């Protein structure tokens, strides 16, 4: 059995299960028995979707699955919700499917800057005039003191590093 | 829109030390980071 | 294509020799412990020990010494035993 | 003879004439003394338990070690002199490791408050603080 | 020393009101809002 | 190229 | 817990002649401490900053721009924000969970928008790039005709057979 | 009260029923699976519905094993409508010490890191070093100096796949350990066991008879 149903059990316990051991006494005549439970390790994982360190109540075999899956998000998505019998399991999993979904969603957006950022490099390739560059600056939307600073802080980044 | 412009940028400042008052407003921006770098550090 | 995976047939991981299972279960059944290796003494333990002094004069016997060598249970107890006798301590059997 | 961490680090006596101050005298070591609840589950720690016990019942004089990081001597080991003074041989008591106790001040008084609350002739008993590694009051335990 | 704690308390203060600004780089708009409409600054948050 | 100890970074907030 | 005597001249003094301001009763009444005049003002100067919308206004997005992302064959799905958990408890309790360690221990963790990520070692970034190189190759392969030829034959062949 | 009550989990089924709830979803305790559409069907119209090809394909049943849950024996055969214990059972028995020693488990480098202090290098970028759990989970992984070795992973990165068994069957003993440490080396180096490598020694003849 589990300490509590499956539904309320709020640590992550795979197949790890309470068990009662029975030993006979130096006698036969009688029998003593014993519970016994898994050895509880606070996992405390780093997932990369999360980028900051995530702990949670789990097991020896949790975290050898874990080691197993290559990663505390993997396993969790891994595993099911009838699965793992974890209330905070699914938090984690909530909150780490959100972040997968903000990764893609940045993925998408530096894609769409990497695309804006080559055709107007394509636009303005040859040097003509600041009048011109002021011109296709503002056919794609771009404020001149922004691209100034971020040019700025790119040369200071380059300086630095080299 | 704005990462647009910091990649933009990056690519016009590697163009240009591959080959006025914008240099001069990139000199004092760089001048601007430099101190603001000092001072996080102090 | 056809085939079940390669399993244990003795379930709860035990052993079908109950002498494994006697060796698992350990002390309250192999009382005796195994040999004992040579301890791993250090260059400052037997600089240590050559230091030492005797607080008192250890006898050499008079009589012949005569010491029996051999590797295990090759009866060297047996015949020790045997020939053994202790007129004033009685009961001085070495453990076979 | 050998000495090791293991708990059961010699199973047979062992006998070493020798003279202390011109009295010969021949030093024996035990294999060790344990409770009953234990060679029960292993009677043959109780077989070297009755050699020791054979050896104890026809020695002259007894020597009972205690290791003074346990702080004060055990209920058996005051069983085991007990058992001594009742088989009628002078007995004595030193309380080993002293150089590694901590709280040595602690552990004399809990030694002597021990002896104290002893009953039969035991509480006469004399406790000596020996070290082995170190080598302190060898000479006299011996003198004792 | 009522003067003088006084003093040192007024120039602690703007010591503050001006690490305070740097920080958030308020005195850039503050400038201009001084210049264009001191008389009271708001922004319609909705 | 990178270093690191063996003890230098702790994965909770010391 | 400044003076009421020395606090009024140095308010009247600093704040409506550096930033120019006007605390009301209550205000001035919580103002005691140098801490809370010194929020007050943050708090104040933070709201007189422009707002997003009024940027967005005045820097509005332009039809070049607006087309090319539209034509850019990826789009992004939004609505994630509204999946993460909701936690009902008491502030007083949620704030000393975010101050402590707790904002971690059980199955909890902050959530803070972010427009650029660290790549290196993001297998969730790793495998959308390798979608999205596969996405290209098939794009390539669409003009260049060759996923229109297989489609054919495909056809062709399992109508002979 | 349920207004809607969900159907059966896995019904794509036209004639068969579906398999047992406990296969599928997460509830055991029934061998046989149900549904009330298919049972309220007249037995003519789900025969008009298939055919002969799409009947026999719906009947063929994996047998003992289970077609949702591979590698494992399905429910509907096992003596209780429950799972097999003997694959996910727990880590430690009842009366098994825990003696695992400290396993070592397979980490791809992103980067090249320096060990200053023993002056050499744990790694070279994307490359695999076996190193120890409580390290990779504490220090490598945090600070994204390394990841674990998935095929998965290497498939991510574009290196040669390699499916490293990692934790496929936990040892319990030093020396079920050292059995996992020679059967990664053997699956490593494969040519190390071929009978030439194995009388390389022997290549041209005895060395006491090769001349000096
Ligand atoms: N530090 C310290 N340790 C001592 C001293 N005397 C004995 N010991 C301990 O005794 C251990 C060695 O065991 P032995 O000397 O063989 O004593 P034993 O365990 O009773 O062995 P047997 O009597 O032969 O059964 C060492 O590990 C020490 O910890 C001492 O004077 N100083």
């Amino acid at each position: 059995f589990l300490p509590k149903p499956p539904q309320e059990m709020d640590v992550i316990w795979l197949n790890e299960r309470v068990r009662e051991r029975v030993r006979t006494s130096r006698q036969v005549q009688n029998v003593y028995r014993q519970l016994k439970y898994p050895y509880v390790k606070t996992g405390i994982h780093y997932s990369d979707v999360l980028d900051h360190w995530v702990q949670v109540p789990m097991v020896e075999a949790a975290m050898f699955e874990v080691e197993k899956d290559g990663g505390f998000d993997n396993f969790i998505l891994k595993r099911s919700g009838p699965e793992l019998r974890s209330t905070y399991g699914e938090r984690i999993r909530r909150h780490i499917l959100v972040r997968q979904k903000e990764i893609q969603k940045n993925f998408v957006l530096q894609k769409q800057a990497q695309m804006l950022v080559e055709s107007m490099e394509k636009e303005i390739l040859p040097m003509e005039d600041g009048k011109k560059v002021e011109e296709v600056l503002e056919k794609y939307g771009i404020d001149k003191e922004q691209l100034l600073r971020d040019i700025a802080r790119a040369a200071v980044a380059k300086k630095q590093q080299l | 829109i704005d990462m647009a412009c910091a990649m933009l940028g990056e690519r016009l400042l590697d163009t240009v030390n591959a080959s006025a008052e914008w240099q001069e407003a990139i000199a004092m921006h760089v001048e601007e980071i430099e101190a603001e770098m000092e001072e996080v550090a102090a | 294509s056809f085939n079940l995976p390669r399993e244990r047939q003795i379930l709860g991981g035990l052993h079908a020799d109950w002498r494994t299972q006697m060796k698992r279960s350990g002390s309250i059944l192999n009382d005796i412990t195994p040999a004992l290796p040579d301890t791993k003494r250090t260059e400052e333990q037997r600089r240590r020990v050559a230091g030492w002094r005797p607080v008192v004069k250890l006898l050499g016997d008079q009589r012949l010494r005569i010491a029996i060598v051999g590797r295990m249970n090759s009866g060297k107890s047996s015949l020790f035993n045997l020939l053994r006798l202790e007129p004033t301590v009685p009961g001085r059997s070495n453990v076979v | 003879n050998r000495a090791v961490d293991e708990k059961n680090s010699t199973r047979d006596p062992v006998e070493l004439p020798c003279s202390y101050k011109g009295r010969k005298l021949k030093l024996i070591d035990t294999a060790g003394l344990a409770r009953h609840r234990y060679r029960a589950d292993r009677d043959f720690i109780g077989r070297i338990h009755g050699l020791s016990v054979n050896e104890i019942r026809f020695a002259h004089v007894v020597i009972v070690v205690f290791d003074a990081t346990e702080g004060h001597p055990n209920k058996y080991d005051m069983a085991v002199l007990h058992s001594v003074a009742a088989e009628g041989r002078p007995f004595l008591l030193c309380a080993n490791k002293w150089d590694a106790v901590l709280d040595q001040s602690a552990t004399a008084e809990a030694i002597d408050f021990k002896i104290k609350r002893q009953v039969r002739e035991v509480k006469y008993s004399n406790a000596v603080v020996v070290s082995a590694h170190t080598g302190l009051n060898l000479t006299l335990l011996m003198d004792q | 020393a009522a003067a003088a704690a006084a003093a040192a308390a007024a120039a602690a203060a703007a010591a503050a009101a001006a690490a305070a600004a740097a920080a958030a780089a308020a005195a850039a708009a503050a400038a201009a809002a001084a210049a264009a409409a001191a008389a009271a600054a708001a922004a319609a948050a909705a | 190229a990178a270093a690191a100890a063996a003890a230098a970074a702790a994965a909770a907030a010391a | 817990l400044e003076e009421e005597t020395i606090r009024e001249r140095v308010i009247y003094q600093v704040v409506e002649g550096v930033f120019r301001l006007s605390p009301t009763s209550a205000d001035r009444r919580e103002l005691r401490s140098v801490a809370n005049i010194i929020d007050y003002v943050l708090t104040h100067v933070r709201a007189a900053r422009p707002t997003d919308r009024e940027r967005r206004q005045e820097r509005p997005i332009t039809s070049a721009a607006l087309a090319v992302m539209q034509k850019c064959p990826i789009q992004p799905q939004l609505g994630f924000v509204h999946a993460l958990p909701h936690d009902t408890r008491d502030a007083l309790l949620q704030e000393w969970e975010r101050m402590h360690h707790l904002d971690w221990q059980f199955g909890k963790a902050v959530y803070t928008p972010r427009s650029k990520e660290n790549v290196r070692g993001n297998l969730t970034w790793l495998r959308e790039d390798r979608h999205y190189d596969q996405r290209m190759k098939f794009m390539q392969e669409v003009e260049s005709g060759e996923a229109r030829a297989k489609h054919m034959k495909l056809i062709a062949e399992a109508a002979g057979n | 009260v349920a207004p809607w009550v969900p159907p059966p989990r896995h019904d794509i089924k036209v004639t068969m029923p579906p398999p047992p709830g406990g296969e599928v979803g997460g509830r055991f305790g029934v061998s046989q699976g149900y549904s009330d559409r298919l049972a309220r069907t007249p037995y003519w119209k789900r025969m008009a519905l298939s055919t002969y090809k799409l009947r026999m394909m719906e009947n063929a049943t994996r047998y003992p094993m289970s077609e949702h849950r591979p590698g494992e024996y399905d429910i509907r055969y096992l003596p209780t409508p429950y799972p097999c214990t003997i694959r996910n059972r727990p880590l430690l028995e009842v009366g098994e010490p825990r003696q695992i020693p400290s396993i070592r488990i397979p980490v791809i480098f992103l980067v090249n890191l320096f060990d200053e202090a023993k002056g050499c290098w744990f790694g070279r970028r994307y490359e695999t070093v076996y190193v120890e759990r409580q390290f990779m989970r504490e220090e490598l992984m945090p600070q994204r100096y390394a990841i674990y070795a998935t095929p998965e992973a290497y498939k991510l990165l574009g290196l040669p796949v390699v499916n490293h068994h990692t934790h496929e069957e936990i040892p319990k003993t030093p020396r079920e350990y050292e059995k996992l440490l020679e059967r990664q080396r053997y699956d490593e180096e494969r040519w190390k066991y071929t009978i030439e490598y194995l009388f390389r020694k022997y290549e041209d003849g005895p060395p006491e008879l090769l001349d000096r």
